[PDB]
């Protein structure tokens, strides 16, 4: 088995950028199959396009990732990602994330700003931006946040008396972490592929809203009329009118089984939609030297 | 040649204390004329669409004529 | 806000005051238009001073100046001969 | 025939009754050129002015009528106005629509022009969308009729067909002035108080130009413009026939979104309906030097008189020739709330 | 107290004369537009 895939440049890499490519050693880069362009994320995320973070998500998920370990002039060595090998990955990204959780790892587009993952290359007509590496809970939280932002910023733009544009950019806003809050990069238009993702998500939503187990309605009504739980704080002691008007019928068990059957199958389908982008299973991330043995799941 | 006044913030307009009082009165006499014309042509269109109501109601009353 | 500019020339001081007046001709009426000279001391539009001479042929090769982060463009007057004078007012 | 079954099931919260429409492609060409929009319902009253709640309307363009007599877009007008029993109609009654894709252009429509045309026309289970079931079987030519539109003297096509008891109680409805009157005279009232502010600002000052914006001007400016030639400042008040495209109210609605400016432009003496309510930026890195370049290009427009409104409560007038006359903006917050409710949400 | 001058071009500091700091006025076209619009106003005088 081979992992060593060498990529030549085409012109003399200047000595001002060999220092920062020495600084970016052990990071991850997306492949194309060699050539120089597309070996990175500049070809689908440029300055011209509004960053949708979904077409570049399509490119990074659809293509096998690659580790960049050695940079020389006119030649730099890459290493592919093939399942069954436990790659050594160093967390070398300026929005810092300690892997104290030691969970599964995730790759994402550079949603933390263009500057943090870019590198200029004045040798050839190619520029390289880098994919972001970040743990599973932050990645899925930022994923649902960027989808909720690109679906609600547009409807806030649809408001004629849009008195509060800055409401969602400071409430949604930053990312949830105990160490700090790290502000991200926000598009204004969702792009085509983002609305395709929200289209399939809303399709799953309207299919699953046709079947609700009616016993659970009674449980949340009873718990609202019990003590207000800390998990129940989002209701602030209120029964919504909709759950009051879909409980006109009684409690059954015959429809409940097939309801739950189609709910299991459609939640597994939704999980297959949201397990998108390539994933890493981690064994024993070493803390003192910032390296992690990980294999492709 | 041709001479141009230099841009400074002490350059004066040709002073107008008296030419603005008659100005807005002529403006009001013109705009009442325009608004009355617009309301007149508007009521012309309104009587035009209102008359077809009574033509439709006449042809609705004419049903009772058709069996008599 | 006042500015410090520098000047390279191969002329006499008699020429340097006239050509500097013609060079600063927009800025004088700029200051005249924005701020009227209410007192008698605002009329001084700065001054000049010979900082010295150098070689007129190999003069002012460009170079770069790095701090730890950035790089401004910078000229390099090479093999300079320093000679300060007093201030002669531009007007 | 999609947007009607779209908005019919949608607006059941804030509207009892829903009327469906066509809009031709010639009637809104003077509203927004180049097909830039692709809505919001707020029907104000005739003598019961006040303020009302807003309702969203959905629509589509580029989809053709079954009538080949004209080929245009799809809209629909909600009706929710009549208190309690809906049998009464309010006559001479505007219903405003805000057709948009990103709030440019307005649509003023009457209840007479709507309803006179309407009368002139006439192991569990999934539940079906009930109201779409009767539109496919109609498919006829008599459902659509031509209505002389009152705001613009053109044809506006309605669609209605004998659906059910909501549209069945519609065609029996009749009942026993000032809905286009109030907004125009309200514009002339705020224009007169702003022109009075300019009058008293020119009076308390020496009647003199401070020339806030720098332009060079020729020595024959007192010749090619005559002495005290403020005939454009004279007939400024008749020329402002529009307001919510005009920048004057645009600063008041911009209070909810500090260093911003909106500019109206009216020509030197009747060159045409120039423009209303353009934008001067300070937010992006084009910067204040780009604002200054756009501002001096505004000031060098030698055949257009510009009016400048600020967000913080100040008004400015720009004479062509760089002369500026300062002014106040301070209006009673009742009209402010009436304006921001007329556009959108407080 | 103003001043008089022939021409200059292309400044960066604002209060300096230029070719872009000149208002672009055509006298004959404005007189023509002014006269024809006075006649449109004079017809508007006698309408209602």
């Amino acid at each position: 088995m081979d992992l060593k895939v060498v990529v030549s440049l085409s012109s003399r890499l200047y000595t001002d950028e060999i220092a920062k490519m020495q600084q970016r050693i052990g990071c991850i880069l997306p492949l194309a199959s060699q050539n120089v362009q597309g070996l990175g994320l500049g070809q689908v995320y440029s300055l011209e396009t509004v960053p949708d973070y979904v077409s570049m998500y399509n490119y990074l998920s659809d293509c096998t990732l690659a580790v960049l370990d050695e940079v020389s002039v006119d030649s730099l060595i890459l290493t592919k990602i093939v399942p069954g090998q436990t790659y050594a990955i160093k967390n070398k990204y300026q929005p810092f994330f300690q892997w104290h959780g030691t969970g599964s790892l995730s790759v994402m587009p550079p949603v933390f700003g263009r500057e943090h993952a870019t590198v200029k290359l004045e040798s050839n007509d190619v520029d390289i931006v880098f994919p972001m590496v970040l743990p599973t809970p932050i990645a899925e939280e930022v994923l649902q946040k960027i989808l909720l932002f690109n679906v609600y910023s547009r409807v806030v733009m649809q408001a004629p008396g849009n008195a509060d544009m800055l409401d969602v950019h400071m409430h949604l806003g930053s990312v949830s972490y105990l160490g700090h809050h790290y502000e991200l990069a926000l598009p204004e238009v969702p792009g085509p592929l983002g609305l395709a993702l929200l289209d399939n998500l809303s399709l799953y939503f309207c299919i699953m809203v046709t079947l609700l187990p009616r016993a659970s309605m009674r449980l949340v009504r009873g718990l609202i009329r019990h003590e207000h739980h800390d998990l129940l704080n989002l209701f602030q002691e209120m029964v919504p009118d909709e759950i009051a008007r879909i409980d006109l019928d009684d409690l059954s068990v015959a429809d409940d089984l097939s309801r739950m059957r189609v709910m299991m199958t459609y939640l597994q389908s939704l999980a297959s939609l949201f397990n998108l982008g390539p994933r890493l299973a981690t064994a024993a991330y070493s803390q003192e030297t910032l390296t992690a043995t990980c294999w492709l799941r | 040649p041709e001479l141009m006044w230099a841009p400074s913030l002490r350059n004066s307009l040709r002073v107008s204390p008296e030419a603005l009082e008659l100005a807005e009165r002529e403006a009001e006499r013109a705009r009442s004329e325009r608004w009355d014309r617009c309301a007149q042509v508007l009521k012309n269109r309104l009587l035009r669409v209102e008359l077809d109501g009574i033509m439709r109601d006449h042809l609705a009353r004419a049903e009772e004529i058709r069996q008599d | 806000g006042p500015r410090f500019t520098f000047f390279q020339s191969s002329r006499g001081h008699c020429q340097i005051m006239n050509i500097l007046r013609i060079y600063y001709s927009p800025s004088i009426m700029h200051r005249y238009a924005v701020v009227q000279p209410l007192h008698i001391e605002e009329l001084t539009f700065g001054a000049v001073a010979c900082l010295g001479t150098f070689s007129a042929t190999d003069g002012w090769r460009r170079s770069a100046f790095n701090y730890r982060g950035s790089s401004l463009p910078v000229v390099e007057i090479d093999s300079f001969y320093s000679n300060v004078s007093d201030w002669e007012v531009i007007l | 025939m999609d947007v009607h079954i779209d908005n019919q099931v949608l607006s059941g919260l804030g509207t009892p009754l829903l009327v469906h429409l066509f809009v031709p492609d010639t009637v809104m060409a003077e509203l927004c050129p180049n097909r830039v929009p692709n809505a919001w319902c707020q029907t104000l009253f005739s003598d019961r002015t006040g303020l009302t709640r807003v309702c969203r309307v959905f629509a589509a363009r580029g989809m053709l009528p079954g009538r080949p007599s004209h080929r245009g877009t799809f809209t629909s007008v909600p009706v929710y106005c009549d208190e309690g029993l809906p049998e009464l109609y309010n006559p001479f009654h505007v219903a405003a629509l805000r057709f948009y894709d990103e709030l440019v252009g307005e649509l003023q429509i009457y209840y007479l022009s709507l309803f006179e045309g309407a009368k002139r026309a006439l192991l569990s289970r999934v539940p079906v969308s009930f109201s779409k079931t009767r539109r496919a079987i109609r498919e006829s030519r008599a459902l659509v009729r031509g209505i002389a539109h009152i705001f613009s003297p053109h044809a506006l096509y309605v669609v209605t067909y004998p659906e059910l008891s909501a549209q069945g109680r519609l065609h029996r409805m009749t009942a026993v002035l000032g809905a286009p009157e109030r907004e125009f005279r309200f514009l002339i009232s705020v224009a007169l108080r702003i022109s009075a502010s300019f009058r008293e600002k020119l009076a308390m000052q020496a009647w003199t130009a401070q020339q806030e914006i720098p332009v060079v001007i020729p020595t024959s400016y007192s010749r090619i413009y005559k002495n005290s030639d403020l005939i454009r400042e004279a007939f400024f008040t008749v020329q402002t026939r529009v307001s919510w495209e005009s920048c004057w109210v645009k600063a008041t609605i911009s209070n909810a979104p500090d260093a911003c400016l909106w500019i109206d432009s009216h020509p030197l003496y009747e060159e045409g309906a120039s423009a209303w309510g353009k934008v001067i930026d300070s937010r992006p890195p084009g910067g204040l030097v780009g604002a200054a370049s756009q501002l001096v290009a505004l000031g060098t427009d030698g055949h257009c008189v510009h009016l400048a409104t600020t967000s913080d409560g100040q008004a400015f007038l720009v004479l062509p020739g760089g002369f500026v006359i300062k002014g106040q903006l301070a209006l009673t917050p009742e009209e402010r709330g009436y304006i921001l409710a007329r556009h959108g949400i407080r | 107290d103003p001043a008089r001058l022939p021409r200059d071009t292309g400044p960066e500091l604002m209060w300096a004369p230029s070719l872009r700091n000149s208002l672009r006025v055509s006298p004959e076209a404005l007189e023509l537009a002014e006269r024809e619009a006075e006649r449109a106003r004079s017809e508007r005088w006698d309408r209602c």
